[PDB]
């Protein structure tokens, strides 16, 4: 704010002028400009209306004065030093590069008398955040959490690669068939079947329409956009699978092309893989970001400002009652309502009084009894009564004062009041006619009383308003993030929709309201597809510039929902560590309160008691298991269902011998035992005994130490859960008690859309095809409900939950928002103003009182961390590392002989030649990128050709690696194992291609997998790979129940839904269906990645039409199907997402020390470099190396372990001898104690005379004796 | 016309069962182990 | 010694031994292919048919 460089004030003064309210007149300049850029009202093929010709004016008016000011800040300094200065804060280059190019459109837009610079207009909201530094560290609170995740990002990148030329080589232009109508061009479907490939006599779906036939002239299956023949068509329909919105389609357009077996291992492993394992490693390094700056805001100040100010605020409170409990104390009359109210004569009297007013309010429902209306009234004008006799009682019975200090009491005597404003309004004849429906809203207010009576989560809605001035710092900063995006795809996709299809595409960035929910959907992911197929055929199609809108809705749902990591994830972990913390600080003030107070037999056994028998039992029960997943559920005749149902009695013949066996001996998990043979011998209703056969596995859990083990550490787990699993079921039932309110009796709709109400939907109407007004067809018209529905508490609880999921949801949002009125169909945008309560809804419980379950988890789970306390001489990573130092074992390097031998050697291990290979493998990538669908001949023989010439090459490395090795060094590093396999198939896949033109597949993909061996350099990603490899290898148990989960869950269901037929344009299809067991559970995988589960839940319930290879007594085809499927699929939902984080937050909790290694001060990354250096003395491992190499050895150490950057003739002719270390020969020191003599010098300096203690800290802090402490104590 | 097995597809698509699964077996026990601690490597002596 | 002398490794290669035979039956028999016109059944193989 100087010169040095100065020019004389008279043009200096403008400097003075900036004083306070002139950041702040031009703070307030941008939110009208905002505003100007929300109103602007996109319109189709060069059309206006007025208020959009007096918007740009005001752009040229907006502009100038940005321009001015502008102007003004760069000479309010001076000279080109000066505003060489001012440009120099990088928050003063976007405010120039906004309004330079500013004035560019005001040119080129007024020299033609465009309209892609004017989609630089949008970037102005970002001005206003240069504006206010408070957000400044709130950006870059999410920019500093992004270089931790360079590692993983790099990692979607070689699996989206991958994934592609695997699926290019196995999938290229398969999809180019459809069943066509006899000698038209009119593709034929049913009702509601999206168009799909099929095959001629392969094993595709043949066509089935009906005077209908299969040609190959088609161009894809959604108008072209997903297929996979090309690079770039199957690297964006590979990212589609990975986020996990619409994976079933891909997968089941394949099935109707190439054929039903093999394609489903491509779309399962992959979405695994990147899906749901990338997504652990998310989780994992942001978790661990955020928790290695907690200890750095433990470390700088910040533990007692949310510790002092919290005590300095209870002593504040209960310092006020020791004057006004005094300013009172008038008769016994004022007396004996204070003994009444501290009593729990009133603590569990007026909970009577709430219950009385939630069932009053959980009993409204649409079209219910005229009694139950008119008792709703009486029971309304009663519990106004008792509430305000319990105020007037605490009013003046305990005085003011006291009353307006609480918290909750405030709450109160707005009830009272705002229940009484509702007897004098509506009993006036002044019933306005929507309040009489809000004031019906207002008293919903009531059940809110009932969160006072928790009191478990207080240190955390205690927590939370403490962080209100941050919450919102976080809430405003994603909510800015929105209205770029909203106001961008108003640019590019308003008007723009104009397509001549008589469907509805409601998802469309016409207003700035629309476009607005429309961004957010994309955040929520649920459908994001649809809202970019439509963005891709608003252009030209799937053509060159059409597809590169789909860059717009991948920078949308990355960078959006990185966000949404950095905020929900963030707050429930700081926020959660100090309601936690505070908790747990009231534990440490309380018990120090409490102390201040007080102060023939025996074959037998040896049988049952040998190994073998217990594995006899467990082949058994892997048995006995594996038939029921092989039976029949359609036949129960069928010649595989008998000779299955024959080992109903061949098992029960050693599960009744054993039962009675163990009985001798003895006489809770025993009694199940013997239950499983009970239904397995009184099956000897007779389908509802059929269900409890399917307990086989469970007496499995029994036999296993570890499988007793995981089970009690869940219901560990619920114990401690089931607090907020509670909360957020009380807070399901308001939200779903508002909707009763708004959205009773509206979801009635009638067939078509031009009959409002039920009398007059009768009779047929016309349908038009393709919306032709010539192909047209005869329908009765039927007034149909709504599936999912509000209409009482219960089906309103059942409609959130699906929302909550996020599936599904945008069918409500828009059968909310077309509501109409009372028991009448719907009206196109009647209320856009119900899209508050499904974003209200969601930003609540979808996105945050859903990240305190995982951060809940996540924080109580360092407590299982946290309760085992080593509180040694040693810090628990000196003493990590320490056991490094003991436990180690050198390496084997194989250096050669024989200087011919030895002359290959050296060239293939320098780095000239590790480029070479990693750039051949980088071209061979691209020439199998190159491949595509309709090519040339002239690249079908460049493609076999370099197909030859670079197996010879990676052959060429092989020989060359066997010679400097000589074979016993080479099958030592795995990677040159995998190296040998790659050659190998490589070679297989050149003379088996040549045989047949000289006269598979499988042997095609070995030209793709050569790539993995770019992970045999990335030490940055191979460590992150093999450290959560590591950990589910660790923890097979877990991963037990999952797998034991979904074979409980697929049985049960071929069992009930196994006989519903296989219609197509329904949900149980040929490619969904119950009916055997591999079907089964990938039907089960559709649902826990939740593609329409919802909708497959309505697909089976009774109603559905059975198959006629079953058999029923004829007039009951509309019989099969049940309601239990309500019971089997919420619960299933419910199930598998707690097993699933589970299994996520145990892995977090093995790696916690290498996502929180903080890599400045010491790890194994730097210890590795020791064994490294240390193969260069010692070829083969033989213990020791020479003296004279320590000298030379320890120059070879980075200077965070080793000797520094100076010339070492000063400190390592000391430190190697005036450090102590272990006195082997003239030739001879030993590995590990040189290695722990080396980190001794870095941590953990003892002075002389700690040669034996130092060995007491480490024989108490270790373990097994490990007996080499002779080689490793002095 | 049929197509129709009970000798040799059932053993030559047992012989693909076998082969391929026991050498994956005989491949994965004797590359060593998943190092499980910062210190293991594959290929470490003995 | 420790991959070679141990049973998970012995058993394995045992049964390596096994399907070395089952594929060279496979290789000298023909008989996974029945066609039935009705007779003109053939018994097609990798050699003989
Ligand atoms: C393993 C099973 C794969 C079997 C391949 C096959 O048999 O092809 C036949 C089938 C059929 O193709 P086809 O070409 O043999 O069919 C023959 C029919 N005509 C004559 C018309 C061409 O190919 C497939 O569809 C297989 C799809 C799945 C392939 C899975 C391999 C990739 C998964 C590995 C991911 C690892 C990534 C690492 C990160
Ligand atoms: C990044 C993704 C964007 C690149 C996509 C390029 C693309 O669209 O491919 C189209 C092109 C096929 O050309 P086309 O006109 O369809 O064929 C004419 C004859 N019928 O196909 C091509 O020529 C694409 C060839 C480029 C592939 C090289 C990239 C390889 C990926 C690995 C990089 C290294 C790691
Ligand atoms: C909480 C207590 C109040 C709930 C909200 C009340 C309300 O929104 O008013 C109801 C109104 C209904 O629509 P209306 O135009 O009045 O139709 C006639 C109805 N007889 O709806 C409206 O006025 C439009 C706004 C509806 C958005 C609902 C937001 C509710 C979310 C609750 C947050 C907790
Ligand atoms: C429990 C927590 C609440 C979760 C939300 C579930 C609420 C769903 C519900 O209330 O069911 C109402 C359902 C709707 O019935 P309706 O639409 O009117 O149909 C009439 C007949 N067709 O009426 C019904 O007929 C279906 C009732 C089925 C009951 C749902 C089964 C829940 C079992 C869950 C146990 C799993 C526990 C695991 C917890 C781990 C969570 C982290
Ligand atoms: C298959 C045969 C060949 C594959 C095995 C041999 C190569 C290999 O997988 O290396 C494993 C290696 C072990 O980790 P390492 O870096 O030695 O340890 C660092 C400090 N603990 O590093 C890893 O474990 C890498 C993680 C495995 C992912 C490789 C995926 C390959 C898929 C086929
Ligand atoms: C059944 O399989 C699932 C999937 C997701 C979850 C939870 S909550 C949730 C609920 C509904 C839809 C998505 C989610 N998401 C998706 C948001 N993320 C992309 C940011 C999660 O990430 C959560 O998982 C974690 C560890 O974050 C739990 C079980
Ligand atoms: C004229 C024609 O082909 N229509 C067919 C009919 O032959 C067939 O009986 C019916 C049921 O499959 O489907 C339709
Ligand atoms: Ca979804
Ligand atoms: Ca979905």
């Amino acid at each position: 704010f100087c010169l040095t460089l100065q020019n004389p004030l008279r043009k200096a003064c403008i400097s003075i002028v900036e004083w306070k309210p002139f950041e702040t007149i031009i703070l307030l300049t941008i939110f009208a400009n905002c505003v100007a850029l929300a109103v602007y009202l996109p319109m189709p093929e060069d059309d206006n209306n007025s208020l959009n010709l007096g918007l740009e004016k005001l752009e040229y008016f907006f502009l100038t004065v940005f321009s001015i000011e502008a102007a003004m800040k760069i000479i309010a300094y001076g000279f080109l030093f000066h505003q060489d200065a001012y440009l120099r804060s990088g928050w003063n280059v976007l405010d120039f590069i906004i309004v330079f190019l500013g004035v560019f459109t005001a040119i080129l837009e007024q020299v033609n008398v465009v309209k892609a610079l004017r989609a630089f207009r949008v970037l102005r909201p970002l001005r206003l955040v240069s504006g206010v530094p408070s957000l400044q560290v709130v950006l870059n609170s999410i920019f500093k959490a992004m270089l931790p995740l360079f590692h993983i990002a790099l990692l979607v990148l070689f699996m989206v690669i991958i994934y592609a030329i695997i699926g290019l080589e196995l999938f290229k232009g398969k999809m180019h068939k459809t069943c066509y109508y006899i000698g038209t061009d009119i593709v034929a479907t049913v009702e509601n079947e999206k168009p799909s490939p099929c095959a001629r006599t392969g094993s595709g779906r043949p066509c089935t329409i009906n005077g209908s036939e299969c040609r190959g002239g088609w161009p894809g299956p959604n108008h072209g956009i997903t297929h996979f023949d090309n690079f770039g068509f199957s690297m964006l329909t590979v990212y589609q699978c990975i986020t996990m919105e619409g994976w079933t389609d891909v997968l089941y357009w394949v099935n109707d092309a190439i054929g039903n077996e093999w394609p489903w291992i491509y779309f399962v492993t992959l979405i695994l893989l990147g899906s749901f394992f990338i997504l652990n490693l998310v989780l994992g390094v942001l978790s661990g970001e955020f928790t290695k700056e907690r200890e750095k805001a433990k470390s700088r100040g910040t533990f007692q400002k949310l510790r002092e100010k919290q005590q300095l605020e209870e002593d504040l409170r209960g310092y006020m009652s020791w004057i006004t409990q005094g300013e009172v104390m008038n008769r016994v009359f004022r007396w004996k309502c204070h003994d009444l109210v501290k009593s729990r004569v009133f603590y569990w009297l007026v909970i009577l009084i709430v219950a009385l007013n939630t069932l009053s309010i959980a009993s409204e429902h649409h079209n219910q009894p005229l009694w139950l209306t008119h008792l709703q009234d009486i029971a309304n004008r009663v519990l106004l009564s008792l509430f305000t006799i319990e105020m007037l009682l605490k009013m003046y019975g305990l005085g003011l004062r006291q009353y307006f200090m609480s918290i909750f009491n405030r709450f109160d005597c707005f009830v009272v009041c705002s229940g009484i404003l509702e007897l004098l309004l509506v009993e006036s004849g002044a019933m306005t006619p929507l309040g009489i429906s809000v004031l019906r809203c207002i008293r919903l207010l009531r059940l809110f009383k009932i969160t006072k009576y928790w009191t478990s989560l207080s240190n955390l809605v205690a927590s939370l308003l403490n962080s209100i001035r941050s919450i919102a710092s976080l809430l405003l900063l994603l909510f800015l993030f929105i209205i770029i995006f909203a106001l961008l795809g108003m640019q590019l996709f308003g008007g723009r929709y104009d397509f001549e299809d008589t469907e509805v595409r409601r998802s469309n960035f016409d207003n700035f309201p629309q476009a607005l929910i429309s961004v957010f959907q994309v955040l929520t992911g649920e459908d994001w597809n649809s809202v970019m197929y439509n963005g891709i055929m608003a252009y030209g199609g799937p053509s060159y510039p059409g597809v590169l809108v789909c860059i717009y809705f991948i920078i949308l749902f990355v960078c959006g929902n990185y966000i949404l990591l950095n905020v929900f994830l963030a707050i429930a972990v700081d926020n959660l560590a100090e309601a936690e913390s505070l908790t747990s600080a009231q534990k440490a003030k309380a018990e120090e309160r409490k102390r201040r107070k007080m102060s023939v037999r025996v074959l037998c056994h040896r049988i049952v008691n040998a190994t073998w028998f217990t594995n006899f039992i467990l082949l058994f029960i892997l048995l006995s298991s594996a038939a029921l997943a092989a039976e029949d559920p359609i036949r129960a005749e069928s010649v595989r269902n008998q000779i299955l149902g024959y080992f109903d009695i061949a098992f029960t013949s050693v599960f009744t011998v054993e039962i009675v066996l163990k009985m001798t001996t003895y006489g809770y998990f025993n009694i199940l035992d013997l239950l499983v043979v009970a239904v397995s011998l009184i099956s000897m209703v007779v389908k509802i005994l059929r269900v409890l056969r399917v307990l086989r596995p469970l007496r499995a859990i029994n036999r296993a130490k570890g499988l007793k083990h995981v089970v009690q550490c869940v219901f560990v787990a619920i114990r401690t859960i089931g607090n907020i699993v509670l909360v957020t079921t009380l807070l399901q039932f308001m939200f779903a008690c508002i909707g009763v309110q708004l959205f009773k009796g509206k979801f009635f709709s009638c067939n078509d859309l031009s009959k409002m109400t039920e009398e007059e939907c009768r009779g047929y109407y016309y349908v038009y095809k393709d919306g032709d007004p010539t192909q047209m067809e005869l329908r009765p018209r039927q007034w149909i409900h709504n599936d999912f529905h509000f209409d009482n508490v219960l089906s309103a609880m059942m409609s959130l939950f699906t929302v909550s999921t996020f599936e599904g949801w945008p069918q409500l949002l828009y059968r909310a928002i077309d509501s109409n009125e009372e028991d009448m169909g719907p009206v196109y945008n009647n209320r856009v103003e119900m899209a508050i309560f499904f974003i209200i809804y969601i930003i609540l419980i979808a996105f945050f009182m859903m990240n305190i379950f995982v951060g809940f988890v996540i924080v109580t789970f360092q407590e299982q961390g946290e309760t085992e306390y080593k509180n040694c001489e040693l810090d628990k990573n000196q003493r990590q590392c320490v056991q490094y130092a003991l436990k180690a074992r050198p390496l084997r390097c194989y250096i050669p002989k024989n200087p011919y031998q030895y002359q290959v050697w050296y060239v293939v291990t320098s780095s000239y030649f590790e480029y070479l290979m990693f750039a051949l493998i980088m071209l061979n990538t691209i020439c199998l990128g190159m491949q595509h669908y309709h090519q040339s001949e002239e690249m079908n023989h460049i493609s076999d050709i370099l197909n030859v010439a670079f197996t010879i090459i990676f052959t060429l490395e092989m020989i060359l690696k066997l010679l400097a090795f000589k074979a016993r060094g080479y099958f030592g590093d795995p990677w040159n194992v995998f190296d040998f396999l790659i050659v190998i198939g490589s070679i297989i896949d050149v003379i088996l291609s040549e045989i047949d033109t000289f006269l598979s597949a499988f042997f095609r993909l070995f030209r793709v997998m050569r790539l993995i061996k770019l992970l045999s350099r990335a030490e940055g990603v191979r460590t992150l790979l093999w450290t959560f490899i590591k950990s589910f290898q660790a923890l097979p148990y877990v991963a037990l129940l999952i797998v034991m989960l979904f074979f409980i869950y697929a049985v049960i269901g071929m069992q009930m839904f196994g006989k519903i037929a296989l219609v197509d344009g329904t949900q149980i299809n040929r490619n969904n269906n119950f009916q055997t067991f591999p079907q089964a559970v990938l039907l089960l995988f559709r649902c826990a990645t939740g593609e329409a589960w919802q909708e497959i839940l309505l697909a089976c319930s009774y109603g559905k039409l059975c198959d006629p290879e079953s058999d029923y007594a004829p007039g009951e085809e509309y019989t099969c199907g049940t309601n239990f499927a309500y019971y089997y699929f919420i619960s299933f939902y419910m199930l598998c997402a707690f097993l699933i984080i589970n299994l996520f937050v145990a892995v977090i909790m093995d790696n916690f020390d290498y996502l929180t290694r903080d890599w400045s001060i010491l790890g194994p990354h730097h210890l590795d470099e020791f064994k490294a250096i240390w193969a260069e003395y010692d070829p083969e491992a033989k213990g020791r190396i020479k003296h004279l190499d320590v000298v030379t050895l320890l120059r070879r150490i980075q200077p965070p372990l080793g000797f520094g950057k100076f010339c070492p003739h000063r400190v390592a002719c000391k430190r190697l001898v005036g450090m102590n270390m272990p006195l082997n020969s003239d030739g001879t020191v030993t590995f590990n104690a040189t290695l722990f003599a080396l980190v001794r010098t870095a941590l953990k300096i003892k002075t002389e005379g700690n040669f034996e203690q130092a060995n007491e800290e480490l024989r108490a802090i270790i373990k097994k004796i490990w007996k080499r402490t002779s080689m490793k104590l002095l | 016309i049929e197509y129709y097995y009970s000798w040799s597809f059932a053993c030559a698509c047992a012989a693909f069962v076998l082969l391929f699964l026991g050498g994956i077996s005989l491949l994965l026990f004797s590359l060593p182990r998943m190092p499980q601690n910062p210190w293991e490597s594959c290929m470490d002596a003995e | 010694m420790s991959p070679t002398e141990a049973p998970k490794v012995r058993v394995t290669l045992f049964c390596i031994l096994v399907g070395i035979v089952l594929a060279m039956t496979a290789v000298v028999s023909d008989h996974w292919a029945v066609l039935s016109p009705h007779c003109e059944a053939a018994h097609f193989g990798l050699w003989r048919i």
